[PDB]
């Protein structure tokens, strides 16, 4: 009984996680590649 | 009649005991307080540093 | 001298008087609720619940 | 109302019983004199 | 007689996996020790002590507290504190008392749910509401209104559990004995005592899982213990 | 200097004893972050239902659901 | 005061020419009354002392138990099937059986044989423990067979030995009064046919008119 509006809300939550994962992944990569000390 | 009331006022009842429950209330409370008093009499007197003999008591 | 806007900071590190100070606000808030209800009951007209 | 009367009778008896056995508890000795 | 005919008498320490090692904190002395602690809840916990933050407004600088040292508190130490008797929450012996108390309650509950369903015909979940509206046992109506029973249940269980908490010896908290072992079945330090204690944790763990089954089945199927059993048979 | 001792004070004293004790490192922070993320999603869903940006068949989201 | 040679005695100022030699005052309730010489034998005197206290403890329970239901039915809302003590046994033959406090949800006993079987089992075991001096697994071994104390004194009211001697006199004196009053309960039940509480209220209504001599004396012969 999932309406199409409910699916997009779930899709938006997943897309939001991917954006956060992409941000964290890029930051962790550059932080490790360009490290102090 | 229209309503219900105790109808004990001005009837000359002993201690105002319209029902026996009042008798139990007075008796139970008094016995309890007398009970705790009874077990403490010896201690209360011991403070006098004197035995409660025939000569005991605040006298002049 | 302590500024007027920091007076109630004396119970910042006094747990005993912090409870006492929080008990006073609680006393006032419940005091307001009782006072407010009694006023409203003195002004409220229950005769006409529809209009 | 009867519940009220019994409650009051219990309360009145309790305080009167304290009064009676309070003075029977060597009250005359409860004094600062010597 | 010997044997070694219909069975493989392999030698090893019975653990929860066919091959694995006991955790260092799980020696195997306790009854039912199967080396099962993947989360390490009974691992002796290590804590750091932070110093008291400076909150004196008479001082120019109020620096927050820093690590004042690392300490591993000794667990399984009962004290006279009524509200928090044990020294640490994460102790093996405190958890075993929790395991036994949770387990013994589940054993009574698992049997109690079955018996009242087979005697009264009412589901154990629906039983709570029925007794609430009409206090009754075995079909006989009890002579006490529910309000009194509610207070009595809290007061009686309150006294009962306060008596339980008086004990200070950690082993005796899990195994009081005395009046609770009138037959003296496992009051000595024999091997029979160890075996009896091993049976108790097994039945206790079984009942904890079993009653977890009752509640989930009641949530999902909507039936009680015996009712869920009948539903499954008909499902075929 | 020990302070006033009261029967209720001794009873509650164990609850105010481990002032500075902490778990070393990050402890259960990652577990906390999981629940915050689930809570954030839950808050979003109920916000969308009230905002009508999510339409559920059973819910009507109007005064008429008082019937 | 209650022990030794200067104890109070049953004939007051004339109780000096009949106090037996063996009644010295080492036991509670000793007023020097053995005018029939039934306790001349020291061993028999020991057993009679046990029987007296046992008869006394039962009478104290009996006197309170024989009048408490009648007090409750008259001066409270409780409605027993039969409050009067000498009619209370027939309650078990009633249609609803015997209901404690009149409530059908309490006890609700309906077979006399089941009650009797339970009693002879429970009383039989308890009386055996008292007779033998030890309960199951030697529960009361080494305790006095008349004054066990210990588990039978949960409040520790007899820890002081001097308080024990005083309290023993209170037990036997209340018990003797209960034994005498139970004799009154028996005879008054036979003569009057009313409950003991009903008899008391009859005396209080008009003592000069409602007593044994003005109501029943002429009929006994
Ligand atoms: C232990 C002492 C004891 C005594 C003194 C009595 C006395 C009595 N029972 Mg009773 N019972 C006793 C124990 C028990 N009864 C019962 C079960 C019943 C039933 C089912 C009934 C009675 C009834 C009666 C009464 C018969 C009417 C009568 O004879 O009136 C005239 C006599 C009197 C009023 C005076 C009674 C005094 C007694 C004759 C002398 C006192 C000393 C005794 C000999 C004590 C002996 C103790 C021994 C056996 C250990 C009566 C007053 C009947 C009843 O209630 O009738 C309405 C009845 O139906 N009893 C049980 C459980 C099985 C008992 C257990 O211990
Ligand atoms: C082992 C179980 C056992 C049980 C269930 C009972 C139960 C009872 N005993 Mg008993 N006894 C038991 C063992 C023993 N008694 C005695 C010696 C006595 C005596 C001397 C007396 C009792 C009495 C009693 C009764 C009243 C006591 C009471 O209220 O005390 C607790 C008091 C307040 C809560 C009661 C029904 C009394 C009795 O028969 O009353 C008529 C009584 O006088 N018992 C001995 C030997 C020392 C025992 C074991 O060795
Ligand atoms: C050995 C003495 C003695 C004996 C065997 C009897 C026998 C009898 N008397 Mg009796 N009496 C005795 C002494 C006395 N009587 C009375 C006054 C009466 C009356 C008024 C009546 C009887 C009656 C009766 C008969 C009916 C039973 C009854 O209800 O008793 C009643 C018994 C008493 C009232 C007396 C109680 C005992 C007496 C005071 C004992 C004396 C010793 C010590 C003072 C006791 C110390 C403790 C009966 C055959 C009745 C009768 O004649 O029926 C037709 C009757 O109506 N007696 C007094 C003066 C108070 C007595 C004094 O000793
Ligand atoms: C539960 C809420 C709460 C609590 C417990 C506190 C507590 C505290 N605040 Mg604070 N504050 C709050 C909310 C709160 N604040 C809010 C919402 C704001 C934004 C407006 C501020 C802005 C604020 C500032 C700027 C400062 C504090 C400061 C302080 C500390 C000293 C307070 C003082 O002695 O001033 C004393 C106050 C008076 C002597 C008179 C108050 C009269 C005001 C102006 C109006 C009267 C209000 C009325 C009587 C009650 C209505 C309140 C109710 C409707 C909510 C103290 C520990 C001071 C601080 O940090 O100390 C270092 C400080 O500088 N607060
Ligand atoms: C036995 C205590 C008790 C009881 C039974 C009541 C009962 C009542 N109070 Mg009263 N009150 C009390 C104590 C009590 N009060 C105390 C101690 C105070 C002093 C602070 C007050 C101050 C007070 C005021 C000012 C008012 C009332 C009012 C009322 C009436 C309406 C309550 C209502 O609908 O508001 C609704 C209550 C809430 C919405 C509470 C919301 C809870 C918040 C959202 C907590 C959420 C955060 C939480 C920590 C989340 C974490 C927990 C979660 C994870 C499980 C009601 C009859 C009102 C009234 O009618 O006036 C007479 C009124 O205005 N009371
Ligand atoms: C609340 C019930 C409870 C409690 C307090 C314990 C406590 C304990 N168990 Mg036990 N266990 C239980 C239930 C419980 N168990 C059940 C139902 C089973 C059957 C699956 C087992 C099977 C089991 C085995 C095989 C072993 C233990 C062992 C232990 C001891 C060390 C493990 C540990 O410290 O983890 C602490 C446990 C908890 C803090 C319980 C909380 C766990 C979470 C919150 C529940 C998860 C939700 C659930 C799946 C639904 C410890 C005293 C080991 C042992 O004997 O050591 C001597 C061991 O070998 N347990
Ligand atoms: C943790 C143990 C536990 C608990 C909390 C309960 C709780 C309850 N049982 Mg139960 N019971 C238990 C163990 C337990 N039982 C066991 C081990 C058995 C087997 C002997 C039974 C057999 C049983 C029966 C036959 C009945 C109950 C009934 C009841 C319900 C009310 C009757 C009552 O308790 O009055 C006090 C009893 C004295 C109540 C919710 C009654 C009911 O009507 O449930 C609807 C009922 O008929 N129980
Ligand atoms: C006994 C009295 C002995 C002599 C006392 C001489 C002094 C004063 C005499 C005044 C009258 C005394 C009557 C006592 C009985 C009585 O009052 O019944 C009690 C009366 C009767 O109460 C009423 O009786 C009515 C009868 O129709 C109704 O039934 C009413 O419902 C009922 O309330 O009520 C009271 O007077 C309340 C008394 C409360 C106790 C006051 C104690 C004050 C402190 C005492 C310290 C003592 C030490
Ligand atoms: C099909 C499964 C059914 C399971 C049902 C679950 C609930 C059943 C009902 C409750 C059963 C337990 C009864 C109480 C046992 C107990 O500890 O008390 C009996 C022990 C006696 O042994 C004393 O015991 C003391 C401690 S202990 O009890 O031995 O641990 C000891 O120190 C002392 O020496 C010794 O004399 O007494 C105490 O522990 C001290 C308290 C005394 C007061 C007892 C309460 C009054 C009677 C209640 C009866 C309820 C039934
Ligand atoms: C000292 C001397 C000296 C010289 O030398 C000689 C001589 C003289 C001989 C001597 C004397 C003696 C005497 C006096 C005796 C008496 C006795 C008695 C009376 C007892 C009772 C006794 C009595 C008793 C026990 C009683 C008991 C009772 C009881 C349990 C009860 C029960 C019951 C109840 C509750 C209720 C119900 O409903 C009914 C019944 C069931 C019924």
């Amino acid at each position: 009984a999932a309406t199409p509006s409910l699916n997009n809300l779930i899709g938006s939550v997943v897309a939001g996680g991917l954006v956060l994962a992409a941000i964290a992944g890029a930051i962790t990569a550059v932080s490790n590649f360009d490290s102090i000390r | 009649l229209v309503d219900d009331r105790l109808a004990g006022e001005g009837t000359g009842k002993i201690l105002g005991i319209n029902d026996p429950s009042l008798f139990w209330a007075i008796t139970i409370v008094f016995t309890i307080v007398w009970g705790v008093f009874y077990v403490s009499t010896r201690e209360i007197d011991a403070a006098s540093d004197r035995e409660n003999d025939d000569d005991f008591g605040l006298t002049l | 001298g302590l500024p007027w806007y920091r007076v109630h900071t004396v119970v910042l590190n006094d747990p005993g008087r912090l409870i006492a100070v929080h008990l006073m606000h609680t006393s006032l808030v419940s005091g307001w609720a009782g006072s407010m209800a009694f006023y409203e009951l003195a002004v409220f007209d229950p005769s006409d619940p529809v209009l | 109302m009867l519940t009220l009367k019994i409650f009051v009778y219990t309360v009145v008896t309790f305080f009167v019983s304290l009064f009676i056995f309070g003075f029977l508890s060597n009250d005359p000795g409860r004094n600062p004199g010597q | 007689r010997s044997g070694g005919a219909g069975y493989r008498q392999y030698s090893g320490d019975a653990l929860w996996l066919p091959n694995t090692e006991r955790p260092a904190w799980l020696d195997g002395s306790l009854p039912g020790d199967r080396g099962f602690d993947p989360l390490g809840l009974s691992r002796p916990a290590e804590y750091l002590q932070i110093d008291l933050d400076e909150l004196d407004q008479n001082a120019a600088v109020n620096k927050a507290g820093g690590v004042v040292g690392a300490f591993t508190p000794v667990a399984d130490q009962v004290s006279t504190d009524s509200l928090a008797p044990y020294s640490e929450v994460f102790g093996l012996q405190r958890f075993r008392e929790c395991e036994l108390i949770h387990g013994r309650w589940a054993m009574l509950a698992c049997l109690g749910a079955l018996v009242q369903e087979g005697v009264t015909g009412d589901s154990w979940v629906a039983a709570q509401t029925l007794v609430y509206n009409q206090p009754q046992y075995a079909g006989i109506d009890l002579p006490f209104d529910i309000y009194t029973l509610a207070v009595l249940n809290s007061v009686l269980m309150g006294g009962v559990e306060l008596f339980r908490n008086s004990e200070l010896d950690p082993e005796r908290r899990c195994y009081p004995g005395g009046a609770f072992d009138p037959l003296n079945l496992a009051s000595d330090d024999s091997e029979r005592t160890q075996k009896l204690r091993e049976a108790e944790i097994k039945h206790a763990r079984l009942a904890m899982v079993s009653f977890l089954g009752y509640t989930v089945q009641a949530w999902y199927t909507g039936e009680g213990a015996l009712g869920s059993l009948n539903k499954f048979a008909n499902g075929f | 200097d020990t302070g006033i001792s009261t029967p209720l004070g001794t009873l509650l004293k164990p609850l105010n004893s481990e002032y500075g004790k902490v778990a070393p490192g990050w402890g259960t922070t990652v577990l906390m972050g999981i629940f915050m993320a689930l809570f954030a999603v839950f808050l979003v869903i109920i916000l969308e239902i009230y905002n009508s940006s999510v339409l559920l068949d059973d819910v009507t989201m109007s005064w008429e659901s008082l019937a | 005061v209650w022990y030794g040679p200067d104890r109070p005695k049953f004939l007051g100022p004339f109780s000096d020419g009949l106090v037996p030699a063996y009644l010295t005052g080492e036991f509670p309730g000793d007023y020097g009354w053995d005018t029939s010489g039934l306790s001349a034998d020291p061993e028999t005197f020991k057993k009679y002392r046990t029987i007296e206290v046992i008869h006394a403890r039962w009478a104290m329970l009996g006197a309170l138990g024989c009048i408490f239901p009648e007090v409750l039915e008259k001066y409270s809302g409780v409605q027993f099937g039969e409050a009067v003590w000498f009619k209370a046994g027939a309650q078990i033959f009633a249609d609803g059986g015997l209901n404690y406090l009149g409530n059908s949800g309490l006890v609700h006993a309906q077979s006399i044989v089941a009650t009797l079987v339970v009693q002879v089992l429970l009383m039989g075991a308890v009386e055996i423990y008292r007779a033998n001096g030890e309960g199951p697994n030697g529960f009361g071994e080494g305790q006095d067979t008349l004054y066990p104390g210990g588990a039978f004194d949960p409040l520790g009211l007899a820890d002081d030995p001097d308080t024990l001697a005083e309290l023993k006199v209170k037990e036997i004196k209340n018990g003797r009064l209960a034994m005498l009053s139970m004799l009154g309960f028996f005879v008054q039940a036979i003569v009057t046919g009313k409950g003991p509480l009903d008899n008391l209220l009859q005396h209080l209504e008009e003592p000069g008119e409602f007593n044994f001599y003005a109501l029943y004396a002429n009929s006994l012969a």
